[PDB]
């Protein structure tokens, strides 16, 4: 009940601007300690009058000055208390200043401060970074604040809503580079005190939100070009990559996109430049840092002659997510963390229509529904999942924020996106969306608000829905889930209820909408666009939906709508003979649906698990990458269930069967693999057929793939392996051979110099068969020296994918936890195979052992996973028979 | 005579003004009547100004502008 043993701040005090001195030690100390020191001050009004300073500090030493670890100065003739005494509250990371008296109500004060802190190689707040240029090692200060880190480098009051002006200054060796938010004020300098380090002043920034704010200190080198609308991009990176080119994608991107945005939301980009930065070490994707957005290496960089295709989609995918930020998110900042999606799902959606721009021929939108829609259909379809305003007072702890950063905040919000959109047009949400970025400019919001701006651009084109924005719209944001849409083609009767994939699972989580959404639904008949229509109730009935004769219908026309369909068996039985006859004519995008929809209803018991199964039988003559995808998507669950089961032989029989002809003609229409196509789908098509056939056994594959990785053993120099097939030829060469191909391609992992590359050998190494293998490569994952941190996990993940490799990695956890979490993807990922009581209750029983160490921002996937252990086990019990005996009658 | 090298070396850029400028009209004190590699995408040419053709002197005359440009989209003038 003390203030200063709360999470929130107090709203007794709120900052206007801040000075920050920062000077980062790239060598070690005599403890071998990299540290930083810096020193602050901090300028902030009384809102009410209170005896205490609450500030934020994590991991910070600070210097005594006049007596105490601060300096409390008037403002404008104040007279501010003595300091009684300072304390370090560690578990709300504050610093507390206690005085012997009253603040006075609207007067400001400045609180000056000096510390020190670890430069750590932990990715969080003011960390190092490392590479090698040659035999010299190179290390690189840089900053990672969001959500929660920005109080690791300086003393803060560190919330969204706080926000303030900062004037940073960076003392560095000077030789090297200082960076910040805004461009240089002026020349670096010498310091006076030691010529041996320059001083660079950076121009205030904007009023800004302290997770936002970035310091680097490097040598790196980069491009730039100014961009159409004046604004200054620069691409940073290692100076051999910048040399080499991998910069040049980036900059070819990044201005054109932003000019883009400027220009689509009417709303210019304020700042004078846009940094790009890619770093060695990076534990997200990207930060939208306003004025220094960095990267990992792999998200930026780029090379023409090694990169994929697919790489190269995330990188332009990626940049275009940052520069969405700059409008959603930094622009306009959500009020607090609960409302996270304001920011991400604006990104998560944005980012397409930026990507599109730089590479319209790419279709990118599309992939929306695969890549987000289906992504976190899976989780939303939990009782354990959460909506996407989660309420306020339930996010309090960093841990908890940290969790938010998951599929619903970024799939979910650009999938609701998708759909508002859809129906109010884009060319509407946009005017909407600039009246809010004009109106809330350098401010913040809820969701409250945005639902505010779009009515008021409803009304001003005249758009008739069937209620205000506001009330579609909490619908699909303050409760979670979405619903099945069930049609009845005798009768033309819809319903909708909530989608569960268990139908005994409990959903303890209220909503006061009862779990009824308000849905708008598209349709095609026969092909055909039906007009429009608008599901309001439970249950309705329209002759839209009313079939005779040798008529389908299908509903949710390019799947806009973040909802799921199921039909009566006769609909389903009509859409089957279409698939058979000409599956052309049910477009692509709503195949993948029949295919993704029909599996989950399956699952959910809502339709036999043949119907679902029944509806692969097209794919043999398929060519789409989309349907394809989906499919494979939809059947890693089988695999997941199966790959240690009977089922197996049998499954695989059946994906060789279905795949043969695909593969058989793209090596026709590649010439025997020389060339790519040219359609970006149809290289991912490509892909999906030869990893399809290899991973099931298809003989031609085999040979291809262990004949191209040994001619690149017998010419490591010349790369013979287009880009685009390199991960699966990695994979599979690797479990078709032995030590000697892993040991080859481990030592070109150790040598590389593209990201990309890396990454590539770095997952196939995990497809070795032999289990030795797999445990020696284990132990190398948590070597620093071997596979860098930033790495750690998502290389025990490959493992653990590995069927040989989850006991291996399921006892390494339950061994190793304590040692992991005090030095959520992998409890997901680990988990996913589960399906027997054994498993079930290892689970529980790892819960009990570790419930007071806890599981941070995995707890709720660790309950997410219960969940699904529980369903699973009954799932494979209802369907193992049945689906043995589909697959032995189909894969003949 | 012309040579010149792309700026690098750390903190420097690579696609702005070369770094190493070497313009060496051999008799010149006004005289009257390529070394640099393909360093990545780094190439240059002379261009035309206010003579009709394709005493020269380095130092104004009572011109041509020789060109650098970086893939074919950053130009500057030396
Ligand atoms: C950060 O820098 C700005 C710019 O100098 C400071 O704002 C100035 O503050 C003084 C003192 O009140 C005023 O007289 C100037 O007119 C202000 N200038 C501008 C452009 O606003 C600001 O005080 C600095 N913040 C801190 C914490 O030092
Ligand atoms: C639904 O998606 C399909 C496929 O993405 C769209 O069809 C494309 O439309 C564009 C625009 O005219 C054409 O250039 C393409 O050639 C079409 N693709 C095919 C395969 O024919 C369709 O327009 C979308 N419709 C809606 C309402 O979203
Ligand atoms: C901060 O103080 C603690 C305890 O005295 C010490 O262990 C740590 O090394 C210090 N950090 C720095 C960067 O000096
Ligand atoms: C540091 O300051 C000195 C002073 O002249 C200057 O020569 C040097 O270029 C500066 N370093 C950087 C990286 O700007
Ligand atoms: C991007 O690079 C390509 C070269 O492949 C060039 O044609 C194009 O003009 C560049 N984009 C811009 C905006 O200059
Ligand atoms: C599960 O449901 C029961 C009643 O159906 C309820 O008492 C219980 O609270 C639910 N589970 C949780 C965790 O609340
Ligand atoms: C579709 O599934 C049904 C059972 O639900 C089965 O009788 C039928 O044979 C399947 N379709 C085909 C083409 O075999
Ligand atoms: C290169 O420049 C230097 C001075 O900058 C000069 O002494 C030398 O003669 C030049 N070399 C050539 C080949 O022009
Ligand atoms: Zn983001």
């Amino acid at each position: 009940s003390k203030a200063w043993n709360r999470y929130r701040l107090p709203n007794t005090l709120k900052p206007d601007s801040y000075r920050v001195t920062l000077r980062p030690y790239l060598t070690p100390n005599d403890r071998g300690l990299y540290v930083f020191k810096g020193s602050s001050t901090v300028r902030f009004t009384c809102k009410e009058a209170t005896d205490v300073i609450i500030i934020h500090s994590k991991k910070l030493n600070y210097t005594l000055s006049q007596g105490h670890r601060v300096v409390l100065r008037g403002v404008g003739g104040s007279q501010p208390p003595d300091i009684d005494k300072t304390e370090l509250v560690e578990p709300t990371e504050y610093l507390v200043v206690h005085l012997k008296g009253s603040l006075v109500k609207d007067s400001q004060y400045e609180m000056d401060s000096e510390f020190e802190g670890e430069l750590a190689d932990d990715l969080a707040g003011f960390y190092r970074s490392e590479y090698m240029e040659g035999n010299v090692r190179k290390v690189v200060a840089t900053t990672q604040m969001q959500a929660a880190d920005a109080r690791k480098s300086f003393p803060c009051f560190d919330e969204p809503a706080m926000k303030a002006e900062f004037n940073i200054t960076l003392i560095h060796p000077k030789d090297l580079t200082a960076l910040s938010n805004m461009l240089p004020k002026g020349p670096s300098t010498p310091l006076p005190e030691d010529p041996n380090w320059n001083v660079t002043e950076f121009h205030t920034t904007p009023k800004m939100s302290t997770y936002l704010l970035a310091f680097i200190v490097s040598e790196f080198d980069y491009v730039e070009k100014q961009a159409s609308n004046g604004v200054l991009i620069r691409i940073w990176a290692r100076p051999s990559a910048i040399a080499a080119g991998h910069g040049d994608y980036a900059l070819n991107v990044t201005g054109p996109i932003l000019n883009f945005f400027a220009g689509h939301y009417d709303t210019p980009y304020p700042l004078p430049k846009s940094d790009q930065i890619g770093l060695p070490d990076f534990n997200a994707g990207a930060m939208e840092n306003w004025g220094l957005v960095t990267y990992r290496e792999n998200s930026l960089l780029f090379d023409p002659l090694s990169s994929s295709s697919s790489n190269k989609e995330r990188v332009v995918t990626v940049i275009a997510h940052e520069l969405a930020h700059q409008w959603f998110g930094n622009l306009v900042t959500i009020e607090w963390w609960n409302d996270l999606w304001l920011n991400e799902g604006f990104a998560s959606y944005v980012e397409y229509l930026g990507a599109d721009y730089a590479e319209p021929t790419w279709n990118l939108k599309d992939l929306m529904v695969l890549n987000d829609v289906y992504r976190v259909m899976a989780v939303d379809a939990l009782a354990s999942s959460h909506p996407l305003s989660t309420p306020a007072s339930e996010i309090n702890t960093p841990a908890q924020i940290s969790e938010l950063f998951d599929a619903i905040s970024y799939s979910k919000g650009a999938s609701v996106l998708r759909m508002l959109s859809s129906f109010l047009s884009e060319d509407v949400f946009k005017q909407g969306l600039a009246s809010y970025l004009h109106t809330f400019a350098y401010q913040n919001t809820i969701y409250l608000n945005l639902w505010d701006h779009l009515q008021e651009a409803v009304n001003n084109r005249s758009i008739q829905l069937p209620t205000t924005v506001r009330d579609i719209m909490n619908r699909w944001t303050l409760q979670m889930g979405f619903p099945v849409i069930t049609v009845d083609t005798s009768t033309g009767t819809l319903s909708q209820e909530h989608f569960l994939l268990d139908p005994d699972s409990n959903v303890t989580r209220p909503s006061e909408f009862n779990y009824v959404w308000i849905v708008p639904i598209t349709s095609i008949r026969d092909g055909r666009q039906q007009q429009d229509y608008w599901l309001i109730d439970v249950r309705a009935q329209n002759d839209l939906f009313s079939t005779s004769g040798n008529e389908w219908v299908l509903l949710n026309l390019n799947v806009t709508g973040y909802y799921r369909v199921n039909y009566d068996e006769e609909n389903w039985r009509k859409i089957q003979t279409q698939l058979q006859r000409d599956h052309s004519a049910i477009p692509v995008i709503n195949r993948a649906q029949i295919i993704n929809d029909a599996f989950n209803l399956a699952s959910a018991h809502k339709v036999p698990v043949t119907l679902a199964l029944n509806n692969t039988l097209f794919l043999i003559e398929e060519r789409q990458y989309m349907p394809w995808e989906a499919a494979l998507s939809s059947l890693s669950y089988f695999k997941l269930m199966f790959d240690r089961s009977e089922v197996y032989g049998p499954m695989k029989n059946y994906l060789k069967k279905q795949v043969t002809p695909l593969f058989i003609h793209f090596r026709n229409n590649t010439n025997n693999w020389r060339e790519i196509p040219e359609n970006l789908m149809d290289q991912y098509s490509e892909v999906n057929a030869i990893s399809t056939a290899c991973s099931n056994g298809v003989p031609e594959c085999e040979e291809m793939v262990s004949g191209l990785f040994k001619q690149w053993m017998e010419n490591p120099n010349n790369n013979p392996i287009h880009p685009n097939l390199r991960s699966t030829v990695y994979c599979n060469a690797i479990a078709q051979g032995g030590e000697e191909e892993w040991d080859f391609a481990w030592e070109q992992f150790r040598n590389a110099t593209l990201v990309n590359e890396a990454d590539k050998l770095r997952a196939a190494l995990a497809c070795s068969k032999e289990l030795w293998i797999l445990n020696r490569y284990l132990s190398y994952t948590l070597n620093p020296d071997l596979i860098r941190k930033q790495d750690a996990t998502s290389t025990i993940i490959s493992i653990t994918n590995n069927v040989i490799g989850q006991g291996l990695v399921w006892d390494f956890v339950q061994s190793n936890w304590k040692k992991l979490f005090n030095d959520s993807n992998l409890i997901q990922a680990v988990t996913r195979r589960f399906s027997t009581e054994y498993e079930l209750q290892q689970l529980e029983q790892f819960k009990k052992d570790n419930e007071e160490t806890g599981f941070g921002s995995g707890t709720r996937a660790l309950e997410q996973a219960l969940e699904k252990t529980k369903a699973n086990i009954k799932w494979v019990k209802e369907n193992k028979e049945v689906v043995l005996q589909w697959f032995t009658e189909n894969s003949k | 005579y012309v040579d010149f090298k792309p700026q690098s070396g750390g903190g420097k850029c690579f696609n702005c003004y070369p770094a190493g400028v070497n313009i060496t009209l051999a008799n010149f004190n006004p005289l009257c009547v390529a070394v640099y590699a393909n360093v990545g995408r780094w190439s240059a040419s002379i261009n035309t100004g206010n003579c009709p053709f394709s005493c020269f002197s380095l130092k104004d005359i009572p011109a041509m502008p020789i060109v650098a440009n970086w893939a074919y989209s950053k130009y500057y003038t030396i």
